[PDB]
Formats: structure tokens, sequence, C-alpha cells
DNA sequence: TTAAGTGGAGCTGGATGCTCTGT
DNA sequence: TCCAGCTCCACTTAA
RNA sequence: ACAGAG
């Protein structure tokens, strides 16, 4: 489910570790700065793959550190659109549905894409799904998050950069369905 | 009196001193004798590595008043500059950590 | 206080009369004395008002409204021919047209 | 040129700024790169014609 | 090959001698055996003795090509 | 012409696309081009350059001239694209003098640009059907009998054709073929004794092959030329009095060139059997008006004659520098006031004038009148002339005299116009644009309507369509239709304004 | 600032710095006159310039 | 920093759990500094996506049941996003294949179905 | 006869060394 | 206090 | 703005 991503990056190596084949240093400090972070267009960088090609190593005047441009191959969390997932639910609220997936939390099952039985609660948060012949109106999805099947259908980017000089909204945000027949809770199907 | 000559091309200095000349043959063709009123006040960076720090440390210890000495103190990534005539600087002296 | 040019090759002569400070500046859009003339009726008027907006939605489907092609799709999938925007393509009379813009 | 190095703050490129400086790290440039196992070509022939 | 001229310049050994002093001067580990050396660029001139830097020289040609030279392969004098 | 380039970028918008009007502000704004750095210049790939040049040297927009070493070099017309904005004012006067027949002949000539008289009279038939019911198809003979009606008016010529290989220069072909207009075979149709029927849109070779057609811009304006000219002499004078006016504009149509200061001057004798027979006049009554319409200081006519009895000539350029005037004097009225307007006829007529006789001549004070000349020459209607006494130009020892200059206030006057209307469609596009989620959401309930018309539509789908969350918001799709109808129809009228401006800009040119 | 009762500071002139261009001195004569004299930064917006 | 490519490849959920495990055997020989929170950030994303791993059915795999995977998935014409879906969550019904299969009952007939069950299965 | 291209004469705007040391 | 550009004006050739 | 010093 994921899709490597090609990058080319300057790194800086300070110069106390020329002790270090600079293959290790290079992916140490590539790690410490892509990792569980959202890169705008691209999605969610897990960690680097591989190293692919490794330029020259200058060493500028005004310092010491060797700087090296790095290409590069990171692994990332993106989704495509239309694709079936498995995860747990983190509670309900009247907005939707928060499914959690593992490392990734923000994932929002809305209230116009639920199984249309029940579309609205007694003023309560806990969603339901009234079948007529059994459980009416009260098969309950719970905070403790059984597990679930859901299918991505909107994924949005928003750009948190800074609007004006210096001196928290979710970033990567998505939208699955439970509508179709088969999803849901794997119980259910 | 401009920018371009007074202020870009050539432009005043700090680390820098100005005194009447006066001979000395006892001294190699090139070294030059400069007066302990002069090397109290001008100071070089030395940044702490593992080949001066017994150096740095007595020179610590000996404070801005005792000529082989020193003036300020910096952390590592910190940019404020201790004055080190107050303080004990037997205290900053045990605390200096590489860089 | 006294300026660097002389104030009597400006005026003043008699010595007061001195325009006031401007405290705050001006707005932005300054209130009119005069409105727009009213616009012009009638049943030759109105219908090249219809045949304008007719334009539009004609010109922007016309092969000549040449769309910019699309990119970067992500996968492929069999609702790609679902998903074909089929639309006729027009030809020119390449005798008129110079020889370097053959496709 | 020299006289407005002197004025951005840059070094100027006479003297010692005519060259670059490399360091001589131990490094391995293309090092072996990790194979894919599902997308590779041989099994992923396209489904239009 | 190579067809620029094979002795070290004094512009070359001088800012090698100044990035390797300042490389010694962070916390970098020395490559020839100092004897109680505490000014990096006394520490530096012993390597530059020695022949032991690990500093490549890169030789701009004014057309844009580039020659690689080693400092362990450049002959040093005064 | 920033003005121009910049509403010439809108226009080849709207009708064309975006990767098209990179290529076509491009070649207005720096010159004649080769093909290979258009691409460069503005980055475009190759390909994407040839689309965007065959769709502009099909609407005769860009044209082509050989060059040194065999390039091709592209130049833009300017003053063309701006009348691509006049094309519903030329789609509505095909439809007072011509049938609706006419009306779709030259739409899609202004449509398409070049085509065959043999596509488009299987064009507007097919269109036509639309029009008509019960067992009524159009054929081919009364679309070509109208259409041969305007090439008769010059309404619609010939495009300058291909040339003939086989005469000139046989052998390596160029890379452009040089084409060349032919005066005399402009207007002269090819025959055509094909007919047929338009079908009705069910879904379910050429003789006059090269001969492209295209709508005759030049026509039109020598046309609208003679309205702003006709019912001028129908508010001052007469209505009588303008037909006499209409008849002789009518006259010198085909016997006078579009860019003459005067016409071929009409004998009375010939003018009485040339008016309609509706009007009681004689002969006599007719020389009645011919002199008292030369009695005009305005000059709209003149004898320029005395053999054939009377002759008479009638002004092209002169009636348009009263035209102009007027155009230019009824802004000032109406931005400045009427007490303003006063002083720019004033000043208008004694050429040269001082404030002081400014303020006896037309009775405003001083502290009024002032206010009302300072605030011209900040617009630039108005300025000084400042004849000195000594080299020395001080200010104190020299004369201002006002003068209002005709030629620099309408070129100032037209410069605004394109600004003007330039404004009024990106107010358009941005309230357009805004409401993309209500006009979908309106799109998406119509939808429902629109799809599935009549084939398994049931009644039970009429009140789910009102039934959605747009119920309140029509009132704002309701401010919307009522912003672009005023938003449009304000886009036409300054064209108005344009036309008198621009024809007495382009009438006072010499052009050597 | 200027002079000996206001704690000064000397002064490499237009003709000091024509020496060290000589001796094709880039950092010495980097060091002098920005490191040490009047060192600053600024935010720069590189699209408009 | 700059990207190349925004899609290079799709990347089968064992691809990860080999990438992952074979990551762990060289970390946490060196603990995290407090110098910076990268350490933090790393060690956050790279337990707690082994995890998730950890109960799919993409363990006890190997590189050749996915090369043979995709070797007798290749006579059924499917797109690369429908052979990717079946080796991750192991298909055991023909609910889900309509699901993960578009148009499943127009492209594939009730037999081709039925025998897709018994292709992943029998491997995985 | 005069249109025009180029000489010579007057007007204009620019520049004139490096630092500290005090009133 | 000394010195290049810019502009004005007679002075031949050429038609 | 003036005086010094090299």
């Amino acid at each position: 489910m994921f899709v490597l991503v090609e990058m080319v990056d300057t790194v800086r190596i300070p110069p106390w570790q020329f002790e270090r084949k600079l293959n290790d240093s290079i992916a140490e400090e590539l790690n410490k700065k892509l990792a569980n972070k959202v890169v705008y267009n691209v999605g969610l960088c897990i960690c680097l793959f591989d190293i692919t090609k490794l330029e020259d190593a200058y060493v500028f005047p005004g310092d010491g550190a060797s700087h090296t441009k790095v290409h590069f191959r990171c692994v990332v969390f993106h989704p495509f659109l239309d694709e079936i997932l498995i995860g747990k639910i983190k509670g309900c609220s009247p907005e939707g549905v928060h499914v959690s997936l593992g490392f990734f939390d923000d994932i929002l099952i809305p209230p116009e894409s639920l199984q249309q039985p029940a579309k609205f609660d007694e003023a309560e948060q806990v969603w339901v799904w009234e079948y007529e012949t059994e459980e009416g109106a009260h098969d309950l999805y719970m905070d403790t998050g059984e597990e679930i099947r859901f299918r991505v259908v909107d994924e949005s980017f928003v750009d948190t950069s800074p609007t004006g000089p210096s001196s928290k909204e979710a970033p990567y945000t998505l939208v699955g369905s439970i509508s179709e027949p088969g999803l849901g809770l794997l119980s259910w199907w | 009196q401009g920018r371009f000559r007074g202020n870009l091309s050539g432009k005043r200095v700090d680390f820098s001193g100005r005194t009447v000349i006066s001979p000395d043959p006892n001294l190699r063709i090139d070294e030059v004798a400069v007066p302990v009123h002069v090397a109290k006040i001008l100071t070089f960076p030395e940044k702490v590595n593992k080949a001066n720090i017994n150096f740095l440390r007595k020179l610590v210890q000996n404070g801005p008043e005792v000529h082989p000495g020193a003036n300020f103190i910096q952390q590592r990534h910190t940019q404020m500059k201790r004055f080190l005539k107050y303080g004990n600087r037997e205290k900053m002296a045990q605390e200096l950590k590489y860089g | 206080a006294a300026y660097t040019f002389n104030i009597e090759a400006v005026g003043f002569s008699k010595g007061e009369k001195l325009p006031d400070v401007v405290l705050k500046p001006p707005p932005l859009f300054p209130d009119t004395d005069y409105k727009p003339v009213p616009l012009k009726t009638g049943e030759g008027e109105e219908y090249m008002l219809a045949l304008k907006q007719e334009l539009r939605e004609t010109m922007k489907r016309m092969p000549y409204f040449i769309e910019t092609p699309e990119e970067r799709q992500d996968i492929e999938r069999y609702s790609k021919r679902y998903m074909k925007v089929y639309k006729e393509e027009w030809i020119p009379d390449w005798r008129r047209l110079p020889r370097e813009m053959m496709p | 040129g020299v006289s407005e190095c002197i004025i951005m703050g840059i070094p100027m490129n006479i003297g010692t700024g005519l060259f670059k400086l490399l360091h001589k790290a131990d490094r391995d440039p293309n090092p072996p790169k990790r194979p894919l196992i599902f997308d590779t070509n041989e099994f992923h022939i396209p489904l239009v014609t | 090959k190579r067809i620029t001229t094979p002795y070290m310049t004094k512009y070359e050994r001088a800012r090698v001698l100044g990035t390797r002093a300042l490389q010694i001067a962070m916390c970098a580990p020395v490559m020839v055996e100092l004897e109680g050396e505490t000014d990096p660029l006394l520490i530096a001139m012993k390597e530059l003795k020695a022949r032991k830097i690990p500093i490549i020289i890169r030789r701009y040609l004014p057309d844009g090509s580039y020659e690689d030279w080693g400092v362990d392969e450049l002959i040093i004098t005064d | 012409t920033q003005a121009e380039i910049k509403l010439c970028s809108l226009l080849l918008q709207e009708h064309f696309g975006e990767i098209v009007e990179k290529i076509g502000v491009h070649l207005i704004r720096t010159g004649s081009q080769p093909l290979r750095v258009i691409a460069h210049d503005t980055g475009t790939s190759l390909d994407q350059v040839k689309k965007a040049l065959c769709v502009l040297v099909q609407h005769n927009l860009v044209s082509y001239q050989v060059h040194k070493r065999g390039v091709v070099e592209y130049e833009a017309q300017c003053s063309r694209v701006l009348r691509m904005l006049r094309y519903p004012r030329y789609i509505y006067t095909t439809k007072t003098l011509y049938s609706d027949t006419g009306e779709l002949i030259v739409e899609e000539l202004l449509l398409n640009g070049k085509l065959t008289m043999s596509a488009v009279v299987k064009k507007v038939a097919d269109r036509l059907t639309e029009t008509m019911e019960d067992g009524k198809t159009m054929d081919y003979a009364e679309v070509s009998n109208t259409f041969v009606r305007l090439a008769d008016t010059h309404f619609v010529q010939r495009c300058p054709s291909v040339p003939t290989t086989e005469n000139s220069d046989p052998g390596p072909p160029p890379p452009a073929p040089t084409l060349v207009i032919n005066e005399k075979d402009m207007y002269l149709v090819p025959k055509l004794s094909l007919i047929g029927k338009g079908k009705r849109r069910r879904s379910s070779p050429i003789p006059d092959d090269g001969i492209y057609w295209q709508a005759n811009l030049d026509r039109f304006h020598q046309h609208f030329r003679d309205q702003a000219i006709v019912s001028a002499v129908a508010n001052r004078m007469d209505q009588t009095s303008s037909e006499i006016v209409r008849t002789m504009l009518r006259m010198s149509e085909i016997t006078t060139s579009s860019s003459a200061p005067f016409t071929q001057p009409l004998s009375s004798n010939e003018i009485f059997r040339s008016l309609p027979v509706g009007y009681n006049i004689s002969k006599q009554v007719l020389d009645q008006y011919l002199t008292l319409l030369a009695d005009d200081p305005l000059e709209f006519v003149g004898k320029s004659g005395d053999s054939g009895g009377g002759m008479y000539v009638i002004n092209l350029h002169k009636a348009l520098a009263s035209l102009a005037t007027a155009t230019l004097e009824s802004v000032v009225q109406e931005r400045f006031g009427s007490r303003c307007a006063r002083i720019f006829r004033l000043v208008l007529q004694k050429k040269h004038i001082e404030q002081k006789q400014v303020e006896d001549f037309a009775m405003i004070p001083a502290k009024e009148a002032k206010d009302m000349l300072y605030k011209m020459l900040s617009e630039n209607f108005m300025s000084l002339q400042e004849i000195p006494k000594t080299p020395d130009h001080a200010p104190s020892r020299t004369f201002y005299l006002y003068t209002v200059n005709i030629l620099s206030a309408a070129r100032m006057l037209l410069h605004r116009c394109y600004k003007s209307i330039a404004n009024l469609i990106e107010r358009r596009q941005f309230e357009t644009k805004e409401n993309k989620r209500l006009l979908e959401k309106s799109q998406r309930v119509e939808a429902i309507i629109a799809s599935m018309q009549a084939t398994g539509a049931e009644e039970a789908q009429l009140q789910e369509i009102e039934e959605m969350i747009t119920a309140p918001e029509r009132q704002q799709l309701e401010t919307l239709k009522r912003n672009v109808n005023k938003l449009d129809a304000s886009e036409i009228q300054v064209d108005e304004t344009i036309f008198l401006l621009e024809s007495y800009i382009e009438c006072t040119m010499k052009r050597q | 600032t200027e002079g000996r009762s206001r704690d000064g500071g000397l002064r490499l002139g237009e003709m000091e710095r024509d020496c060290l261009i000589g001796y094709g001195a880039s950092m010495l004569l980097l060091e002098r006159l920005m490191i040490s004299s009047d060192a600053f930064e600024v935010d720069v917006c590189g699209q408009c310039g | 920093m700059e990207v190349k490519d925004a899609n290079s490849a799709l990347l089968s959920n064992y691809e990860v759990f080999q990438l992952l495990t074979d990551l762990k055997e060289q970390r946490k020989e060196s603990g995290k500094n407090k110098h910076s929170s990268g350490q933090q950030n790393l060690n956050t994303i790279t337990y707690e996506t082994l995890k998730y791993i950890s109960k799919t059915p993409c363990r006890h795999q190997s590189p050749e049941i996915v090369r043979e995977f995709l070797t007798a998935l290749k006579s059924h014409k499917l797109t690369k996003a429908e052979k990717l879906q079946l080796l991750n969550h192991r298909p055991v019904t023909a609910v889900e294949i309509q699901l993960m299969v578009e148009e499943s009952e127009e492209r594939l007939t009730e037999e081709q179905i039925e025998a897709l069950l018994h292709t992943v299965t029998s491997i995985l």
C-alpha cells in the first residue's frame, strides 16, 4: 500500500563523524529529518529505503563539515484512491467515525457515506446500524475499536505553513467509505 | 565618506590595536612584541577539543586579570557569552564540554 | 518652524492661514457626486445580450478550445475506458498552413 | 568580480578561492541497490491494448 | 590523464592547512600521533609533512572541466 | 498598449483556452518571431505550439511572411483580437438587414474563421432544422440565395487564396506557400448546382475546395459608420433630413473607399429618383434641404460642384470629428457635472483662453470655475500653452493659455475604455468562480432532470430537486444572474464608444 | 566607532584592502571586512527578489 | 530537498516487513541522545508501523511466494492495483473480490471469480 | 538654387592621499 | 583648479 | 570647523 518517492537532498556531515563510513552517516541523518513527517504532495515518510547515488563531499569555506548531495528513495504511506484497508476505531462523534490505522490516526468515515438504514443517532455519540430482523438500531460502533474494513474515497492536503511573521491543523487527512456491501466490521461479512 | 568607499570597500574593524613602536633586535625577524595591556584586551576564540582541554581549563582558571587568561566563555549551542570576571572559575573550568 | 526654502516664494504673505494637518489618511473609496447613467434597453439591445452568453458556452465546447492535457495520473484501472473524454478532432487545410506545422 | 565580492561578503575568486576542496571520506558511490519484489517489469504487462 | 602542475601552490597549501585546522579545531579525528600540541595549525602542518591529510584538491579550469588531485601526490615545497 | 494586451489576454482565454493565450499574448507583446523561439520563450512543448498556431492562423489572428533564409515568422494582429468583442453586434446587424439564414451564415464564419461555401450552406441548413418544424426541411438553394446576396453587398469576402504552383515556381516545396490577395474574385462566388436537405439531427469532390470565405469586418465598419452619421442628423434636424443623409451614404457604398475625406459627389437630380417614394417631397423642397444642410457650420455635407444642377457631397472625416467631439464632451458632463462641461465647450470654441475670460464668458465665478479647470489638467482633458516672455521660462513672467486638443484627448479616452472592459470581465469571472459551489449544486439538481428526460422518466423525480438545500440558495443564484446580465451588457455598450473613438483616430492618420 | 575617546577600532582602508588582494588572501579578506565588522543576515524572497 | 518522482513503484506490505525487520537488526545498538527529537520521531514511526504489519497476512511470506503469486496471476488480466490488494489482505470469500476487482460481475465469470479464491489461499 | 554631412567652437559636468589625536 | 562629451554653427559637395 | 603627528 506504499509508494517509493525518489528525492534529492544536501546533507551536512559534521567533522566529529569522520571516523565512520559515509554511507551509514547519511542514512542516520536522513532518518532524523524525514521520519514520521508528512511531505506535502507525497505523504507520510516512514524510513529510508536505500541510497541510490552519492555525489562528491565538498567542504565549503567557513566550515569544516562535509556537504554531499544525496539521491535516495524513501518508503511513504500513501494509499491510492479506491483502496481497501483494515483498521480499528478510535471512537465516535456526531462528525463521524474516527478510524485508527496503527501509526496513522486521521481517518474520517463521514455520515454521508455510512450504511444507509441508520444515518443519525439518538443525541448520542456512538453510531448505530439498524437491521430489521436482528439488532434494530443498537448495532453499535464501539470506541474500543474492533477491526473494520473501509474504502478510501477522498484524501486532502492542507498546506500547514506560517501565514504571517513569527513572533495545528491536520495536514494529511483521509476520508473513507463503508457503504459498499462487504465493508464494515470483520464480523458482519 | 559615502557608502561605497567609506563603509563598504573599507570599514572599521575590531580586534585591532595601535601603539607607538620602538626597536628590539633580540627578537627574531618574524616575531613581534605585543604589550600585556593589549594582550589582555585582544582575544582569540579557541574551540575546546581533545588536544587543548587541559590548557584551556588552566586559562579559564587564571581569569581576566592574570595574563594567560580568558575574558569570556560560551556554551555549545548557545549564543550568549558568560563574562568570566564573575562567578567561580574553578566551577566553569570543570564544566568545559567539547565544542 | 522655518524650512530650507522661502515660504514667501511659495505664498503666505500675510503670515497666517496655513493648511491644516491631515491626521488620518483619506478613504480608499471616496464618494461620488455623480452616478452611472442607466443602461439602454429595448428589443435590439437585449437580443445582443442574449447572443453574447450563448457564445461562451458554444466556443468552450468547440474543438478550437484547446484544453490543457492531463498528467500525473496515479495508477491504471479498468474504469479508464469509462472515463475516456471523447471529442472529435479538427484537421486544417495544410495547403494554407506552413510545412513546419505538421504534427 | 572582485570588488563586489568584497561588498556582498562572499569570498573572492582569485587567490585561494579559485578551487574547491573535497573530503576524502570512506564513501561508496552507487551502493548496491535493494531489489524490488512486487513491482518488477516482467509480471505487470499493461491491461489496455 | 592530468595535465596541470604537479607542485602544490602556496594557495592550495594555505587553504588546505586552513580547512584542516578548522576541522581539527572541531572534534575531528587526527591522522598523526600528536605529542602535546594544542594549536590546531601545528597539528595540521604535522599532518601535511607526513602526507596524511584527507583532502582532495579539485582544480577548476576556466572552461568548466576539473582535475581531482590528492594532497598526498602533489609535490610539497617551501 | 498595456490595456490592449491585458484585454486580449482575456478574450483569448475565454474563447480558446489557456495554452493558446500564452502563445497569443507573446506574439502581440514582442513581435514577429520564428517558431522555435516561441516554444523557448514561453516553455510549452513544441507540439502545443503547433496546436496553438494552427488555431490562431485559422481565425485570421496571426499572419506569416517568409523572410531571409526561408524562415517563417508569425505576427499577430492586435486590432483583430479586440474585434472579437464585437461579435454579438455583428450577428444582430445581419439579422436586421438579412434573414435568419443570413444571421447563421455570419455566425458560422465568426466561429470557425475560414470555411468553404459548400460547408457553410450545409451547416446553416442543418442548424435551421431546429428553427422549423412540421415536415419543412431547409434546402441549399435559399441558403445560397441569401449567401450570394451577401457577396453582392460585400459582407462575406473571399480569403486570400493559395497560389498556383503550376504557374509560379514548380519544383521544390517552400516552407510557407506565400499566399496573395486577388482583387477580382473576392466576391465572384463559385456556382453550386448541388442541393439537398438539412438533417434534423436524428443521430441514427468539392468544387470550391480551397475557396475559403470569411467575414469582411471592414464592410460592417463602413456600415456602422453610416448609422453614426445618419442617426446624428435624425436628432438634430428632422427624420426627412435624416433619410436624405441615409440615401446618399447608401449610394456611396460601392463607389468610394473606406478611407476617403470626401466621397463621390452626387447630383440632386438623381437623389430624387433614389429616395423611396413614400416621402411626399418635390424637387424644389429637395433643393431646400440640400441648401440648409449646407448652411450647417458642422459641415456634414458640402456643395463642391456646380454642374448637373445641384451637385452635393457628404463629408466623412469631418462628420466623425463632430461625433468624437460629442463622444468626448458627453463624458465631461457625466463625470464632472454640467457646469464643468460648460467650460469644456467654451475652451474648445475659443481656441486659446485664460482664466479671467472663462469666468466672464461662462458666468461661473472664481474658486468654482478654477476647481473645474484644475481637475481637467490632472485628467488630461485640457492642456496649457505657456507662452514665455524670457527664455528663462519662469512661472512669474509668463502666460498660461488653456487649450483643448481633440486628438490627444481622444487617444486618452480610448485607452480608458480598454481597461474599463477588462475590469468588467474580471468582476464577472470573479463572481462566476466564487459561486462554483452554487452552480454545480444547481447543475446536479438539474442533471437529474436533464438526464433521463423521456426514457423511463417517472413523475416521482420532480420533488427531489427543490428538496436539496439549494432552496434558500436560489436568492444568491438570482443575485448572480442579475449581476452577470448587467456586466455582459455593459461590456457591449462600451464598444459603442470605442468605434466612435477608433474611427476618428484611424481617419486622422495619414499612414505614410 | 571612530576614535580612541569612543573606543573606536582601526580601519582597513581602501589601500590595505589592495594589499590583501595581492597576497591572494581570500578568507582573511572575508574575515576582516565581514565577520569582524558588520555580519548580519536577511530574509530574502527568492521569487520576487 | 526536492522530489524527483512522486509515484515511483507500488509496494507490497511484505517488502516493508522485510525492510523494517532488517532495519531493526542494526538499530537499538545505539539509543537516543536528546540532542534532537529526530531519534524520537524515527523510533515511534518504526515500531508502530511494524506492529500494524505484524497482524496482516503479509507475514510468513517470502520473495518467491510473491514471485509465484504474480506468476499464477499473470494470465487473469488484472491491473496492478487489483493484483496488489490480493496479496495484502488474502481474500478468502467472493464478496470482497467484488470490492477488490472493479466491475467484477462484468469482467470475470462466476467460475473465473471462484478460481481466483483457490489461487490466493493455496499460495498464501 | 539648396539638402546634407562633417569640421571647429563654446558649454557642461566630473574629479583631485592615507590614518589617528584632540577642542 | 584641469579635462572628456554634448550641442550649436558655418563650409564645402552634389543634385 | 580648525590644529597636530607619522
